[PDB]
């Protein structure tokens, strides 16, 4: 479903903005993890 | 000049909040100044907030408590608020309304100036050019300030933005490769911080250049309103008439905005975005834009507004309109503050739009722009690598990543971290920047031309 | 689009403008064909009505009042008047005036027409020359533009005439050419004279004093580059000519190249 | 904003009615 | 004649004895004559939004009732003048007052009455000749670059009774007199026009002609048209200066009107410092563009009414110059800041806040503003065509195109050039992103290209396709690397690299290609797309053979041709003639043909 | 054809009466002259904004996002002037065109117009960007009077089944597209691949159409069947067997 | 008020200012690390990161936690506070010294060896809170904390 179902408020806005930044941070961390794993995987393919 | 006797009225017709409504007034002026004597002999100042027919809505500076009809007298001074200005008020302390609080005498005016001032003519405003060194490396070497720039510090509540401001006020000056001045204006500053400013400047001897306005948190909010305008009227006098480069440091424009909200609501105006008046953009611009170099006058005015962003929301009207009106931003960072790095100036989101004019040959030094860009790039890569380090672990990093992490550590420890009383000329900040960039070999300094590397990299 | 009163005021004004264009292009009533074509609009000015009378006529529809049709007709007459004026001294033949009127009337959309483009280019040249003072560039441009005006009066803009096209191209190129490029200005003008079919292109088109100044302009450029007094005296002797000729330019070339070969 | 605008309108009306 | 101040609160003033006052009429309140605008009426009262600071205004002060709404004063003297959003001449104020501030309530005439102008009547006009609105009754030799055509005001007409002989006059001189229904109107060289009233035209024609800029990315892939409506992201390092300077210096526009509309102080000072020093080549001589440019420049502390009226004053000056048959490029630097001034005025009036705080009429105002652009069959007798091309820049917060000003701007404009700081950092100058950018005038320009540059349209389509194909292949190359691509995709990648590096990218600071004539642009793209077609043919027709050709073989064999294509930039129209450039590009085509033919 | 024009530069408040002039003329033609009238009202958004301006000047109670409280009633007064009448051979078919602001169907203008009107034909930027014409998004499109405009007799008797099954297959194709972005192609089942193929060929053949191409309802339904044949009978769960066994095999 | 109280601390509790600084540093480091520990996993952490996490948990559980209803912790004198934090921070310093000394060396020390070698030290550090000023004298509590410091130094020196 489209929305998180938290009720609008300035506190809700702060919470959701923090959660968005957290999700983006996790996305970047996991993406760098994926890049590292893929680099090692390609190296092992060559070897 | 006014050779005309003043009129004193007892015709108080109402008292509603901070407003004394008088009636039967002879030709009231809007924004006239008024001295009202309470029944007991106390005297309070005030300003004609509104006018209609013979009525006069005198907003009293102090509270209206103790005012009554039928006995309060109210002398209409016959003129708008004009501040006396001289060079002698360089090296003084004044409360928000211009009355000295340094146990010195009242200002013997070289001139009387209307605090509202007039907008600087765009065709006469000149591009700012040269640098004003602040002594703080995190801005002198990465976000330097041009003479005429308005570049606010954005900080949250509880970060050491007041301490940074006091340091800038103590240290700032021309790059010196006696016509400099600072007008400090604290709005809504609590007693402890006001006493801190007053004692700090006096002690560390910058006072001969500092004109200090303090509007304590318990001083009238209307006085808070007129504090930055006194500060900037004095700045205009010293810069565009006495021809000296003035740095205006307006502390807590968030507090100024709260005072503006109070006065707006007193006028009974319906709130705007997030409760602030709709015209806050124009008001903040009337304050900020009293800056910049002008045609044919050696003097200039540089501004460093300081903002307490509520809730740390950069979209909040105060910081948002300040970002629209000013020409950069210097972020103060909670993470650095907790890590105990001082000054906690996060250089990544901070930006100085006219740094390219502030720096360069004949202004700071030939290598300033390249060192700045390289330090920023290496810092960004260092943060990226520090994020990757927890994913892959130190033993899996390449040697370049280790060099970037060493640079990050030494950058936050030697370049950013300064200590409140360590004054660094821009040359010394650049030498530290080069000591940091010598962590890497030349080949990874990809944003510094070889022309500069060959000249500055060695040693 | 336009309001009603303003629309009919525009009708009145454009009828007056067509009357003025006719009376300026043909102040002698020579263009019988064109005047017959425009008689339904010309009549309201041939009779001395007032502005209000013609406005009432336009509201009544008695006079022509379709503003688009009036715009087409007025544009045709305006372009013809520009063509007649931009050649100023060179009176155009009545037969050519009528034939080119027919062609312009025939064109689908004049504002996109090559006729209009050529007129704009001619006006560029004429406007620059109306102000700028004599120089190598200005003398060359005035000369070439006078020859171009004579060719326009002789042939008309409504044909792919190679001479007129070459003059347009080279004149506009010289106009666009930087003022400090003395050598390139001289090269362009000399190349024009060389490639021109006639041997004395400017005879009878420019006044004699202007021709003398033109040959003097050539002489002053040729002289400083020489290396022999005998050849300098020969250049002075050539300077006696009152007319510019392709063979005269050949002679100056011979002088300068013989100086070179002496070097 | 609309509530406060209505309230100010009504205060103005009351002030007029006071005369 | 005079009203009297009856009350004051902030900018709002209430004036009594204003029985005859008209809505939105302007007044000069106070003894200092602060300009104000009548926003409400009641009985004999008039409520005035005073633009300037009201401190010191007192009850009983005169309120002079100016008989006009906010109106621009049009006539000789505009060219080269710097105006505030309320038409105040900033340069004349500074010169006359010797003060670095705008005096409070200054009242300097917008067009100088002191200076004499050379005026030449329309030779045909006579006493009694019938004349109408928009008719040119004379020409003023204002500048070497601009002749200023003195026109009858729209809504004026009649029979001429006096038209002055050629000579020197001034804005206060009655130069013409006409008679209509016995009423006699005496006209000087200046006409005053309400800024918010669209200046009439006989017909608003379609915009079927390019607005050249000399920047290849702008002219070829995203063309604008004389009379167009365009948007530009405004940001720090994006480089809107490239577009503004190119339009000012090289565009086929006859006139330029630049509107700051609420800039930062030093950001406006930069424009006022640069524009006077810009120059252009006209008839082989270098002339300052201030002979053909007019600046409505004002900073953020100037009256809010000035910032909101800046766009309208600019567009009204542009309309006035359009009426003379000129093409007028009007560049509004921040329609976002104009919209913020609009929101501020709405909040001060206490109007209901619409979407995201902006007033109830932001979209309607932007529509009625951008609508004033367009190529027009001008009013009046001499058949003329003019145009106003609005290039209004907009500032999305951090690239967020969703805020009402940007959303309405991108729904109302017909071109979007989409500068990009990331490209600026990558050194891709101009910083046009060539993916988010677009131009809806491509169809309207088929009629023009098919006549003058017949081969350009398919060329442009293929170039856009190539760029989109590289945009697609960039994702694949991440997953599986470059070598995995087919030879066709390698051709796509490498030709797209060639185009981006040596066609779209452009070193504007250098003489050879600061201005790129469209014949040069179309020749460049023709050669590059011919290379694309030939490489595609060579690979496609030999993928089935034993001697299969590959991009590697093509690169090794035709390195010379690739270098020549990349160097095609260096042909200089000022040192190489148009014919020479065309011949050289044809030669490159022939040599490419020979090399491909010898390989195939 | 009768045109009422109120351009962007024309008065704002007059856009309130322009729809009413047009619909009054349409009602004269349809209910008194017995014409069959097609009424088009362009930019009901530029109408609703004029209505908002008037209501804000009157300081009336606002609805959502500033629009007046009675915008439903007013847009109803406009739209409801459509449809046939008893004993009069004329009709009025309305096709209002309104620009969703920020492409948001929940915005008061499109929302109230959806409540008032008998459907909405949804034009999709995510299709216009791919250069499909007409970029109609059937999935949020609707037509309340289809349920009786189609069937046996008028048009063909497979019309309703084909329409319903095309809707269902398109929705499942969108679901498959959504999930493949998460899991990738390698994790899709053959049924999901059938749905993706259906979606592709459906936008290519059914939606995508020439701007001058007039497909009869029978051609459109035959295309619908050519697309539904991508699936085995058992996955066309909407269509009854009495229709499948008759139209599917061909 | 920390800038103003530094002069008081410099005279009465000299050592407290660096201990405060390092406690704040440690807590911020744990905050930064926990996001990766939860978003990704604990596998990649270094030994100094393990020390930071574990000593920061020690500070959070056994220093910044104070059940005010207990006989011993309804009020915590500042000598008790500064002694507790001094011991915990000295433990952090010596653990970091061990791992830094044995990095790039054969007998690489880790938190996994420190915890096992001196789990008694960790337990006593956790139990420092329980010392009761009311019945344990100021001198007795100071002696206990000095004894923990001595035991910590001995344990680290024996591990080293």
């Amino acid at each position: 479903k489209d929305r998180i179902e938290i009720f609008p408020s300035r506190m809700a806005q702060t919470i959701m903005k923090a959660r968005l930044k957290g999700a983006q941070t996790g996305r970047n961390l996991l993406k760098k993890k994926s890049d590292a794993l893929t680099l090692r995987f390609r190296q092992i393919l060559k070897k | 000049y006014l050779s005309q006797p003043r009129l004193t009225y007892k015709t108080v017709s109402g008292v509603n909040g901070p407003l004394v409504i008088l009636d039967h007034v002879k030709f009231p002026r809007y924004a006239e100044i008024v001295h009202l004597t309470l029944p007991d002999g106390t005297k309070r100042s005030g300003q004609v907030l509104e006018v209609s027919g013979s009525k006069a809505v005198v907003q009293v500076f102090e509270g209206t408590s103790g005012i009554d009809a039928k006995k309060t007298s109210c002398e209409f001074t016959g003129d708008i608020l004009r501040t006396p200005v001289s060079e002698d008020m360089l090296g003084r302390v004044f409360n928000g309304s211009g009355k000295p609080i340094d146990r010195g005498p009242v200002v013997l005016a070289e001139d009387f100036l209307d605090i509202m001032g007039q907008p600087i003519n765009p065709q006469c405003r000149i591009y700012p050019e040269e640098m004003i060194q602040t002594g703080i490396s995190a801005i002198d070497g990465m976000n330097s300030i041009a003479r005429g720039q308005k570049i606010p510090i954005f900080s949250a509540a509880g970060l050491p933005h007041n301490e940074i401001a006091a340091q800038i006020c103590r240290q700032a000056g021309l790059v010196k490769k006696e016509n400099f001045a600072i007008v400090f204006a604290a709005m809504g500053v609590n007693m402890e911080t006001a006493r801190f400013f007053k004692s700090d400047f006096e002690e560390n001897g910058s006072m001969d250049n500092v004109c200090l306005f303090l509007n304590l948190a318990n001083d009238p909010t209307i006085e808070r309103i007129i504090t930055p305008r006194l500060a900037l009227t004095t700045a205009e006098f010293l810069a565009y008439q006495c021809e000296k480069h003035v740095l205006v440091i307006l502390t807590d424009m968030s507090s100024y905005a709260e005072a503006l909200r109070e006065v707006s609501a007193a006028r009974e105006e319906v709130p705007g975005r997030r409760g602030f008046p709709g015209y806050m953009y124009t008001d903040l611009a009337t304050i900020y834009e009293r800056a910049g170099r002008v045609e044919g006058r050696n003097g200039s005015i540089t501004q460093i507004p300081i903002l307490t962003m509520p809730n740390d929301d950069i979209t909040h009207p105060i910081p948002d309109l300040t970002g629209y009106i000013t020409e950069g931003q210097i972020y103060v960072d909670r993470q650095l503050h907790n890590r105990q790095i001082y000054p906690p100036i996060n250089v990544l989101p901070s930006l100085s739009r006219l740094m390219k004019s502030a720096i360069g040959e004949g202004m700071t030094r030939k290598d300033h722009a390249d060192v700045s860009n390289q330090l920023y790039a290496c810092y960004a890569i260092g943060k990226d690598v520090q994020a990757m380090k927890a994913v892959v672990g130190e033993e899996a990093l390449t040697s370049d990543d280790l060099l970037y992490l060493e640079f990050l550590q030494k950058f936050e420890k030697n370049f950013i971290t300064q200590g409140p009383y360590e004054n660094r000329t821009v040359y010394e900040t650049l030498d530290i920047g080069w000591q940091l960039l010598r962590i890497f070999p030349k080949e990874m300094l990809k944003r510094i031309p070889q022309s500069t590397l060959s000249e500055f990299y060695p040693r | 689009g336009l309001t009603s009163e303003q629309y009919h005021s525009q009708v009145v004004g454009k009828i007056g403008y067509i009357a003025r264009c006719m009376q300026t292009i043909d102040p002698e009533n020579n263009l019988k064909k064109i005047r017959e074509d425009y008689q339904d609009v010309l009549i309201w000015a041939e009779k001395n009505y007032r502005f209000e009378e013609i406005l009432e006529a336009s509201k009544s529809g008695k006079c022509p009042n379709d503003l688009d049709a009036l715009s087409r007709r007025s544009l045709i007459l305006q372009e013809l008047l520009r063509l007649v004026s931009s050649i100023s001294p060179f009176k155009m033949k009545l037969d050519l005036i009528e034939s080119q009127y027919e062609k312009m009337k025939q064109h689908v959309n004049l504002w996109k027409s090559d006729y209009h483009v050529k007129l704009n280019q001619l006006n560029q040249l004429t406007d620059y020359l109306k102000n700028a003072a004599p120089t190598p560039k200005n003398n060359f441009l005035r000369a070439m533009t006078s020859v171009l005006q004579m060719q326009i009066a002789q042939y008309g803009i409504t044909e792919d005439n190679e001479g007129i096209n070459q003059l347009f191209k080279l004149g506009l190129h010289l106009l666009a050419m930087a003022n400090e490029k003395i050598d390139e200005q001289y090269h362009l003008f000399k190349g024009y004279v060389k490639d021109q079919p006639e041997e004395s292109p400017f005879e009878g088109i420019l006044p004699a004093e202007d021709q003398k100044i033109l040959v003097k302009t050539m002489i002053d450029y040729a002289m400083p580059k020489l290396s022999s007094k005998v050849l300098q005296d020969k250049l002075s002797a050539l300077s006696s000519s009152d007319v510019l000729t392709k063979t005269l330019l050949d002679s100056i070339d011979r002088i300068v190249k013989e100086n070179e070969k002496l070097n | 904003f609309y509530r406060l605008k209505k309230i100010q309108e009504k205060k103005k009306i009351i002030k007029e009615k006071s005369e | 004649t005079f009203g009297y101040v009856h009350g004051v609160s902030g900018p709002v003033v209430t004036a009594c004895d204003m029985a005859g006052a008209a809505m939105y009429e302007l007044v000069r309140v106070g003894h200092s004559e602060l300009v104000g605008e009548i926003i409400r009426l009641e009985g004999d009262m008039a409520t005035i939004q005073v633009y300037e600071e009201t401190s010191g205004v007192s009850v009983g002060d005169p309120v002079l009732r100016t008989g006009k709404p906010l109106s621009v004063e049009l006539g000789p003297g505009i060219m080269g003048a710097i105006f505030d959003g309320i038409q105040r001449p900033l340069s004349d104020i500074s010169s006359q007052t010797q003060s670095i501030y705008i005096p409070r309530g200054v009242n300097v005439s917008a067009l100088s009455r002191d200076i004499k102008w050379e005026f030449i009547p329309s030779k045909n006009l006579r006493v009694g000749s019938h004349i109408t609105g928009g008719d040119i009754y004379g020409i003023v030799n204002e500048n070497s670059l601009i002749k200023h055509k003195i026109m009858l005001p729209p809504r004026s007409r009649g029979s001429v009774t006096y038209i002055a002989p050629p000579g020197n006059y001034d804005a206060s001189d009655v130069v013409l007199e006409l008679e209509f229904e016995g009423v006699k109107e005496k006209l000087s060289m200046v006409q005053v026009w309400p800024v918010r009233q669209v200046r009439p035209v006989t017909e608003k024609l379609p915009a079927n002609h390019p607005l050249l800029t000399g920047q290849r990315v702008l002219d070829a892939l995203f063309p604008c048209v004389q009379g167009g409506t365009t948007a530009i992201p405004g940001a720090f390092g994006c480089g809107k200066t490239v577009i503004s300077q190119s339009l000012s210096k090289y565009s086929n526009s006859d006139v330029i009107i630049y509107v700051g509309c609420g800039e930062r102080g030093n950001e406006m000072s930069e424009v006022l410092r640069d524009f006077p020093e810009l120059t252009m080549e006209v008839d082989g001589k270098v002339e300052s563009i201030m002979k053909r440019t007019a600046l409505v420049a004002n900073t953020s502390n100037m009256p809010v009414a000035a910032r909101e009226a800046s766009i309208y004053t600019g567009i009204t000056l542009s309309e006035y110059f359009r009426d003379m048959g000129y093409h007028v490029s009007m560049m509004a630097d921040s329609t976002s800041r104009w919209a913020e001034a609009l929101r501020e005025i709405s909040g001060r009036l206490a109007e209901m806040p619409a979407d995201s705080g902006y007033p109830a009429y932001l979209g309607a105002r932007l529509a009625s503003f951008y609508e004033r652009a367009g190529r027009v069959k001008c009013l009046g007798n001499p058949e003329r065509e003019g145009s106003v091309s609005i290039v209004g820049a907009v500032s999305p917060p951090g690239g967020d195109f969703s805020d009402p000003v940007t959303s309405a701007t991108l729904g109302i404009v017909q071109v979007f050039w989409g500068l990009d700081k990331k490209l600026a950092q990558r050194k891709h100058f101009p910083s046009v992103n060539w993916l988010i950018s677009y131009s809806k005038y491509m169809r309207a320009l088929d009629e023009y290209y098919d006549k003058h540059f017949t081969e350009f349209v398919p060329l442009r389509t293929k170039a856009k396709e190539i760029l989109q194909e590289e945009e697609d292949l960039a994702e694949i190359v991440q997953l599986v690397g470059k070598a995995s691509l087919a030879e066709t995709d390698k051709i796509t990648l490498e030709v797209a690299k060639l185009i981006k590096d040596d066609f779209l990218q452009q070193n504007g600071y250098t003489p050879y290609d600061r201005f790129c004539p469209f014949y040069k642009t179309v020749g460049m793209l023709s050669n590059m797309i011919s290379f694309y077609d030939m490489a595609r043919r060579a690979v496609e027709t030999t993928a089935q053979s034993d001697n299969k050709i590959t991009w590697s073989i093509i690169r090794e064999h035709m390195g010379e041709i690739l270098y020549k294509l990349s160097s095609m930039k260096f042909k200089d129209p000022v040192k190489d003639g148009e014919a020479k450039i065309k011949a050289d590009y044809a030669q490159l085509l022939e040599d490419m043909q020979n090399a491909f033919r010898s390989l195939e």
